[PDB]
RNA sequence: UUUUCUACAUAAGAAUAUCCACCACACGAAAGUUUUUAUGAAACUAAAAACCAAAGGAGGAUUUAGCAGUAAAUCAAGAA
């Protein structure tokens, strides 16, 4: 049912992570 | 020299220094005060006798000395007996439940709880209790136990209700308990809801002085445990869908006064249980220990020395050991080993000896 | 035969290690035992030093015993004696002071004197003479009786009882009635005993 | 977050309370004291007793000791001794 | 079973970098086949032979 | 050469195998999904049984190497038994003993 | 029946071809029928359910194995 926002992005840029 | 059977017998005036002694009961007494289940290992142990003698052990001592200071006005208190396989707990329950037939209070004993959760052969629906199942043979026998358990109060009941058995059948206030019981004797359909009707209409009546109630629960866990039984789906039922479960429970709530709840937890008839669990809370999960409220957790441990010492001469005296060899104190300091000196094992070791 | 035939066979009982002073050829004899620098074989777990095992009663548990199930069979075993026993109480109770002086009640004095009574005297061993084979009158060693006796009482009590019928029940009952002579088993004795006279001609074909 | 999903047992909003002031409750309504509160009653040294004997329960699992603090607590607040 | 629990777990996933959202047992087949080295493609395999 | 015939067939069909395995799987990834619809796994299965038929892995066998005994191969050395045990017995097979316990 | 089922390590509860008037029904289904699942391009292959519950009531002549951690019974892993 629920779908819940998880950024991959802002992490991502954050920790050198994308 | 020791001591066994030489207690005079005052199931109330039991004193803490005759600790170990084996006091004795009629058979009459028997047929009156266990109309119910008494371990079939004991009774045994009385069949091949003809007497029936029993040891006083410190944890019974202690619960009767808190059942001589009870105050009736108090809510019901909830005792439990917990310890390890074959340490004399239903015996320690045997010792209350006869010492308060003595008192002449009326005794509600459920030998084993867990007999009413797993191997029924019928299994009944019923939607009057919406979408609960019943047990009529399991009933039927429980109140046929019932009824020869207390006569004199099941005249004296005035029950208050109007109750229907059929849209033939029905039982208006003013009839004396002693009617429900056998109309759900009589007849085994209806005979679950006769035993939650009882139940129920007990404790309403609980609140007045004419009635000083017992309830002996053995194996409680039976009663938030998980449960074998299946419908024809193959789906396992809740404890909470059995009639009989359900109104047990409402039993052991503390609501009323006047009466007291001894309780017991069990293992050797468990489900889904290790076999090496003896603690309350494991047994109980926690379902139960949450539900359970605060109570008190008495502990029920092996013989001392004394205590074996006494059970062994109580045997001699009955020249129940037959070997050559256990007249000796070799003997004795091999049935202590082998047995650990605990009750049910030293039985099983001098049954065969 | 994990042990070379050096090693020697334990000796379990403590009454002989206790009060050794009194005995010169046997204070020899133990001496020559241990100081001999004598390997020996490492007691067995069903031998206890117990003062409560009776050798018969264990072989009698082993010769019950199928597969590998030894606390079943000792089970079974345990369960018998304590059935007899019960057996025996409850015919006690029931009688009068003459017979409370009479009736035994020790189950282990019934298990024994009941195989006693079971074991044959005689035997028979088939003897080829001439292309014929004749049923021959043959004594018998002490040990084979014994065998003979037990593997007959095991062989009737899993045979021919109801299938209802537990084993320590039926194996109770054929104990007592064998204790006095009545028994199918003691039948089966008298059977054999029979066949041996009816052929004791032909006890002269036996060479040995 | 569910209670049933919790790491620790927390003596607030647990059952053990609503039993333990239904118990204390109906023990003030047999005394034929007219007082009530949640405040006096769960302020109470038993009470505290009994938030650390549970709680020792529920956390450290059954023990020897962990019993005797609810036989001690449990005694000293049903009024037997 | 709570939806804590729930939110926790697909919170798991979505960090581990394990599957998202909820699959069937048979669909998953399809992760695996993408997570390993197809048969023929081993040296084991093509490689076989001298 | 390679030993036998049959040998030769194989080297092909491992070839052919390799060749076409990004495809296989690609495809295989649709046909063995429950999330999308069956009128695209449909025409993804013609798809599929489409292909080449020694392009299946599962008409691979593995053979010996020299001597091309179809079974009775130990798949470690990709041996023959007979071949193998040829060897070790000569003891050219490094840290292969005899077994005595 | 030294059995079958469930819990569970080895002290439990129940079942128990027969009850009785009447079915129903014990042990035995590894076999078949249906539906699923695994592997595979391909299921005829293996596995799990539900239904079904048959012959078998300890075996003629004749025969095999075993000398101790063996026979017997039970559990697990591997090779391809
Ligand atoms: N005379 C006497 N015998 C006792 C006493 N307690 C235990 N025994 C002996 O030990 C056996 C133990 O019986 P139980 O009371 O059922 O023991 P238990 O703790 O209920 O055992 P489980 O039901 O397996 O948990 C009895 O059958 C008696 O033979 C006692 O208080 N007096
Ligand atoms: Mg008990
Ligand atoms: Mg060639
Ligand atoms: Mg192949
Ligand atoms: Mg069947
Ligand atoms: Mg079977
Ligand atoms: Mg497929």
């Amino acid at each position: 049912a629920a779908a819940a926002a998880a950024a991959a992005a802002a992490a991502a840029a954050a920790a050198a992570a994308a | 020299r020791a001591i066994s059977r030489t207690s005079e017998d005052d199931p109330a005036k039991h004193r803490e220094q005759h600790e170990g002694q084996h006091y004795n009961i009629s058979l009459q007494e028997l047929k009156t005060v266990f109309p119910h289940g008494l371990p079939p290992r004991f009774a045994m142990q009385v069949k091949t006798f003809n007497e029936a003698c029993l040891m006083v052990r410190k944890p019974a001592l202690e619960l009767l000395h808190y059942l001589k200071n009870t105050n009736f006005a108090h809510p019901a208190v909830r005792y439990v007996l917990y310890g390890e396989k074959g340490t004399g707990k239903t015996l320690s329950l045997c010792h209350i439940l006869h010492f308060c037939a003595k008192q002449n209070w009326l005794i509600l004993h459920i030998p084993d709880a867990h007999i009413w959760v797993k191997n029924c052969r019928d299994l009944l629906q019923s939607n009057y209790n919406k979408q609960r199942f019943d047990q009529p043979l399991e009933a039927s026998t429980w109140l046929k136990n019932f009824k020869t358990a207390n006569e004199h109060f099941l005249s004296q009941i005035k029950v208050q209700e109007k109750y229907v058995w059929n849209k033939r059948e029905s039982t208006e206030k003013g009839r004396p308990l002693g009617e429900v019981v056998e109309q759900g004797i009589m007849r085994v359909r209806n005979a679950t809801d006769a035993v939650g009707i009882v139940l129920k209409e007990l404790k309403r009546q609980s609140s007045l002085g004419i009635f000083h109630l017992l309830v002996a629960v053995d194996g409680v866990n039976a009663l938030w445990g998980r449960t074998t039984l299946k419908r024809e789906d193959k789906s396992p039922i809740a404890p909470e869908e059995l009639a009989l479960i359900h109104n047990l429970r409402k039993m052991v709530k503390n609501d009323w006064q006047g009466g007291a709840i001894v309780l017991t937890v069990s293992q050797t008839g468990s489900l889904f249980k290790p076999r090496n669990a003896y603690l309350p809370q494991e047994l109980l999960g926690k379902e139960g220990f949450d539900a359970l409220d605060p109570f008190i957790p008495i502990l029920v441990s092996n013989y001392n020395p004394k205590e074996f010492e006494s059970c062994i001469q109580y045997y001699l005296e009955n020249n129940w050991l037959q070997h050559e060899k256990a007249h000796t104190e070799e003997g004795k300091k091999e049935l202590l080993f082998l047995s650990n000196r605990n009750p049910g094992q030293l039985e099983r070791l001098c049954a065969y000896l | 035969s994990r042990y070379g035939p050096e090693y020697k066979d334990p000796q379990i009982d403590k009454e002989y290690y206790r009060k050794p002073l009194a005995e010169q050829t046997e204070e020899e004899k133990y001496e020559r035992d241990f100081k001999k620098t004598q390997l020996i074989k490492a007691a067995p777990a069903t031998k206890t030093s117990s003062v409560f095992e009776d050798p018969v009663i264990s072989k009698f548990t082993n010769m019950m015993m199928k597969g590998g199930n030894k606390v079943l069979a000792r089970s079974l075993m345990t369960q018998t004696l304590e059935a007899v026993k019960r057996k025996q109480f409850a015919k006690y109770h029931a009688a009068s002071a003459e017979e409370q002086a009479t009736i035994e009640r020790n189950p282990y004095t019934i298990f024994h004197q009941a195989l006693k009574n079971c074991e044959p005297v005689i035997g028979l061993v088939p003897i080829l003479k001439g292309g014929h084979f004749y049923q021959v009158p043959v004594p018998l060693a002490d040990r084979r009786r014994r065998f003979l006796a037990m593997k007959w009482m095991i062989a009737e009590c899993r045979e021919k009882k109801h299938r209802r019928v537990l084993m320590p029940e039926k194996l109770s009952q054929e104990l007592l009635e064998a204790f006095h002579n009545q028994g199918p088993v003691i039948k089966r004795k008298h059977d054999m005993h029979k066949m041996a006279e009816a052929n004791r001609a032909l006890a002269h074909y036996r060479w040995w | 977050k569910t209670e049933a999903d919790m790491e620790e047992y927390i003596w607030e909003n647990s059952t053990s309370e609503k039993n333990i002031l239904e118990t204390l409750l109906q023990i003030k309504a047999a005394e034929k004291n007219l007082e009530l509160s949640k405040e006096e009653l769960l302020g109470t040294k038993e009470v505290e007793d009994y938030r650390k004997s549970v709680v020792s329960l529920k956390n450290e699992g059954d023990n020897e000791n962990t019993l005797s603090q609810y036989k001690e607590s449990v005694k000293r607040l049903l009024n037997l001794a | 079973l709570s939806e804590y629990a729930v939110r926790m777990s697909r919170l798991s996933a979505r960090l581990f970098g394990e599957v998202a959202r909820p699959t069937d047992s048979k669909s998953m087949k399809v992760v695996k086949l993408f997570s390993e080295q197809p048969l023929a493609k081993r040296k084991e395999t093509y490689d076989w032979y001298p | 050469y390679y030993v036998d015939w049959k040998m030769l067939r194989d080297v092909k069909r491992r070839k052919m195998a390799y060749e076409y395995a990004d495809e296989r799987l690609r495809i295989n990834s649709l046909r063995k999904n429950t999330i999308l619809p069956k009128d695209l796994q449909e025409v993804a299965d013609e798809e599929i049984a489409s292909l080449p038929r020694d392009s299946c892995p599962v008409r691979i066998r593995n053979r010996c190497v020299m001597t091309s005994r179809p079974r009775g191969v130990k798949r470690r050395w990709r041996l023959s038994r007979i071949v193998f045990r040829h060897l070790a017995d000569h003891g050219q097979l490094s840290g292969v003993q005899r077994a005595m316990w």
